């Protein structure tokens, strides 16, 4: 999706918590702590974190919902 | 010394990056855009007709 | 002295008819000077079979109507001259269509003969009305290189024909359409280098492939004469 | 037309076909051969009529 | 004058003539205008620029 | 030359002091690419002592805005020439006339959206023949000050630097003439004493281990600036009385 | 400014050309005609399009 | 259902300019074959080009010779269009050893066996000294299309000698070259047609060879490109 972000835009309408979700998500995913939800086609997380947020997989709650899953999961 | 290592590098580097282009004159907010570099030789700015 | 043949040759034929072909990388200058040969060659010398002549047993000018067919003469001309018929060892056949009855004439309706092969059989020709539904025709196949409009038989018709000998253009080239595109591809450090990206469409009879691989046999042939 | 695209289809479409508009006319303006002689522009012949 | 030295060159009085498309070989429809303009090179060279 | 001029062009060049014009007309006795020497007519002849001309030609040297100003001898061996004959082409000059430019075949039309706006197409075939092509003369100047803790040397001896780019210079440090150069390359080798360089713990731990004798002089020497390349077509060294000059100077 | 001139060229409409009157099954096809010179670029003519 | 080209007489105007006609030509190909063949020969042709100069008394391409009136810059200049002909090695050295008043052309030059110069009458420099001579060795090399100057310095091989003086290296003899595709009316045949090619080149390149040449290379890339391997 490094073309227009008009789709992800149309799924998250903020336009600007956006991409402060999909910045969340990207420096999730450079600092190695996950992995890419895509099969990678040599991008970088930029546009792979916009691929995500396109495809319904990530938002702000699934973000949430699986950040306290890892963290409670740590904690034991 | 520059050689092709250097610019495989800079090639996978500059894939999705975007850099900021501007005209002095920045009159409206479209002064300023964002576009997807591609390497040329020549020192000359290659940018598309149409804007 | 040595110069620089292509790899990478990928074909990705999105529906069979349909082909795309990418080749890198070629010397400088070389993408236009084959895409053009090919193209040229290709398109307006190719042998080919297809419907030059029609006769119909009711009308005598192509602009009359005929009783219960709801396409106009024009129509069906048009529908006929769109037919893929592959021939294969006589040149010049004569073809008879008779069908009745409502529904559509297709090209399935034509008399199954053992030679001509008709590699699209479910072609739309004509629309039958009802309780009338009569068509007879006779359709003349032949085989010649290239595209030759209905204006030069007719100006060059010193044979005088009958009325009712309806010429159509007979579109012989198997390839309906064909474009090269050139665009900038570097050998990892020369910059003048090109990909050639062929995007061919042909009317079912030759797959592009084969298209492709016997013009250029054909135009390298032609070359023979000097090639040590 | 380009309005009438975004109007209908939306973005991603209008700026395809955008692109498209301005290869095929480049191309076919090139095969036009249009350039300007001297003897294009004609002085109309009563000019001095009028004058 | 220039309409009768072009005569005396034996070119079109016109000043245009039909240029070939170098890269298929087709001709241009409506011929173009070519000959010779003094052309200068200015001070603004790219080298510097960059 | 213009094709095209409008006849002011030959008073432009004579007039302007680029050209070289002959005061007494005469028979040109001698030509070289430096020198052009004519013989008087015995008419013009002054009665005491008139002799022969020499006109001594201005090569390569680098004009107000860096560009080339050399002289060309235009006449041959042998030539009769008249008072106020154009003896030798300034810059841009063409047997007297002003040649500012060259005339190129241009085609007005459009071709695939190359010169979409006032932009130029040009074939390969002008570069080709280098007639756009223009020698640009730069200077460099290095320049060596005392500072309190010592005066700098002009010496070849530069801590930590490959010999390779040493190379092209003599045992006094100065670039040789003629050598071809490039962006990074030294030209005139130079150090400054510094020292007490108060490094951290770990970088004497390095010295320790690997014996690094800290030398106490600095970098400064004069490199070539960034995508420069060319020749080095003249050095000049000025000392100040009282200094003893280097072999070079 | 380029492209419509050229675009502006395509499409205007010629009293007398080559082709006038013909029918041409497609887009493509006319395409084909205009390439191989058979037709020249600007003629009234009766397509059928989808 | 198809003929072949046959090479039909090939004439020669003058030592540069030739004519070479292709007869028996099926309708359409005139033109596909004229513009191939144009594009080959103009940008592929082997040829011979000066690629280095040494005179002894001069450093840079800057400086002057005593007794000449052509700067080492422009005779440079001038030897960049020396047409030479060498036939088995690709690397020749030739000398140029001359001296008192005269102009010193390029037939001056000693005339080693497997060289061939041309055009004997290409000037190169005019003394102006009784007792001025020049002296140097012109370094020619084989090579197809253009290298700079600027290029050739990455096969730099220890250049050290400031001696060594580059020179562009244009490495094509054809100058230009046009094709009219004509109808050839065969007594018995309707449509026909023949190509006459009119080339002119510095005289290096035969027209036969260079035509053969050319067919050679398309031929060869129509090759690898017909065989599509998925
Ligand atoms: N502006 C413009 N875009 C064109 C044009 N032609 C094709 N595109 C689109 O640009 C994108 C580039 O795709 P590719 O570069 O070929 O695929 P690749 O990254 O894996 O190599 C494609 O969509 P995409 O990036 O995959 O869209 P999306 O799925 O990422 O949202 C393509 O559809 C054009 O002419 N103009």
């Amino acid at each position: 999706a490094r073309v227009t972000v008009q789709d992800a835009v149309e799924k998250i309408g903020n336009r600007f918590d956006l991409v402060l979700v999909a910045a969340r998500r990207a420096r999730q995913m450079q600092v190695g702590g996950k992995d890419p939800l895509v099969p990678e086609e040599n991008d970088k997380t930029t546009v792979i974190a916009l691929r995500e947020i396109e495809e319904g997989l990530i938002n702000n709650q699934i973000l949430d919902v699986r950040e306290r899953q890892e963290q409670q999961e740590q904690e034991a | 010394r520059e050689e092709a290592v250097v610019w495989d590098i800079l090639d996978e580097v500059i894939r999705e990056h975007p850099v900021l282009l501007n005209r002095a004159p920045t009159l409206h907010r479209l002064g300023i855009q964002a576009f997807e570099p591609v390497l040329i030789e020549g020192k000359a700015i290659q940018l598309h007709p149409l804007v | 002295t040595e110069f620089l043949k292509p790899r990478l040759v990928d074909i990705e034929q999105v529906s069979s008819t349909h082909a795309k072909v990418t080749l890198e990388p070629l010397e400088r200058g070389f993408g236009h000077t084959l895409g053009n040969a090919l193209r040229r060659i290709l398109l307006s010398s190719m042998p080919g079979c297809a419907v030059t002549e029609v006769e119909i047993d009711g009308v005598l000018h192509e602009y009359s109507t005929k009783e219960g067919v709801q396409e106009d003469i024009l129509e069906i001309l048009l529908n006929l001259k769109g037919l893929a018929v592959r021939v294969q060892g006589k040149d010049e056949v004569i073809l008879t269509l008779n069908k009745s009855g409502i529904g559509p004439v297709t090209a399935a309706d034509i008399t199954h003969d053992g030679d001509v092969e008709i590699v699209k059989p479910q072609h739309v020709i004509c629309h039958l009305t009802d309780e009338n539904a009569s068509i007879s025709m006779r359709i003349k196949v032949q085989r010649g290189r290239g595209y030759v409009p209905a204006s030069t038989r007719i100006h060059s018709e010193e044979d005088e024909r009958p009325i009712g000998r309806l010429l159509v253009d007979a579109c012989y080239s198997p390839v309906e359409r064909i474009a090269y595109n050139v665009e900038a591809a570097r050998v990892e450090q020369r910059t003048d280098l090109d990909k050639l990206v062929i995007e061919m469409e042909t009317n079912g009879t030759i797959d592009p492939e084969e298209a492709i691989r016997r013009a250029a046999t054909i135009l390298a042939e032609q070359l023979e004469a000097f090639v040590d | 037309m380009l309005n009438t695209c975004y109007r209908i289809l939306g973005l991603k479409p209008t700026v395809i076909f955008a692109d498209q508009i301005m290869y095929t006319g480049f191309a076919y303006a090139a095969r036009s051969g249009a350039s300007v002689g001297i003897d294009d522009m004609v002085i109309p012949e009563k000019k001095h009529e009028i004058i | 004058e220039i309409k009768e030295l072009l005569k005396l060159g034996d070119l079109p009085t016109s000043g245009q003539i039909r240029l070939y498309d170098g890269r298929t070989g087709e001709q241009f429809e409506r011929p173009v205008t070519v000959g010779y303009m003094y052309m200068l090179k200015l001070n603004h060279l790219v080298d510097d620029k960059m | 030359k213009p094709l095209v001029g409008t006849g002011m062009e030959r008073a432009v060049a004579v007039d302007s002091g680029v050209t070289a014009v002959a005061k007494r007309g005469g028979v040109v006795q001698y030509v070289d690419a430096s020198r052009i020497v004519i013989k008087v007519n015995e008419d013009e002849m002054y009665p005491g002592e008139a002799g022969i001309d020499i006109y001594n030609l201005t090569k390569y040297t680098r004009s107000n805005q860096n560009t080339c100003i050399n002289q060309m001898p235009c006449v041959s061996l042998g030539e009769p020439v008249e008072r106020g004959d154009v003896l030798a082409d300034g810059p841009s000059t063409d047997l007297g006339e002003l040649a500012l430019g060259q005339n190129m075949r241009v085609a007005f039309m459009p071709w695939n959206g190359y010169n979409f706006e006032d932009s130029i197409l040009v074939s390969e075939r002008v570069v080709q023949e280098d007639r756009f092509t223009t020698i640009h003369i730069q200077e460099l100047a290095c320049v060596s000050r005392d500072t309190k803790l010592g005066p700098e040397e002009i010496t070849a001896d530069i801590p930590n630097v490959g010999e390779a780019a040493l190379s092209k210079l003599d045992e006094s440090g100065i670039v040789y003439i003629g050598a071809e150069v490039t962006g990074g390359d030294i030209l005139v080798g130079k150090v400054t004493p510094k020292g007490e360089t108060q490094l951290t713990p770990e970088e004497k731990l390095l010295r320790a281990i690997f014996g690094e004798k800290a030398s106490d002089v600095k970098d400064s020497s004069l490199r070539v600036p960034n995508g420069v390349s060319g020749t080095v077509i003249d050095v000049q060294v000025f000392t100040r009385d009282g200094v003893e000059k280097d072999k070079r100077a | 400014q380029d492209v419509v001139l050229g675009l502006y060229y395509m499409t205007r409409d010629c009293v007398n050309a080559k082709g006038e009157g013909m029918v041409l099954t497609g887009p493509k096809e006319a395409e084909r005609l205009y390439r191989s010179g058979l037709a020249s670029l600007h003629a009234r003519v009766k397509v059928r399009i989808t």
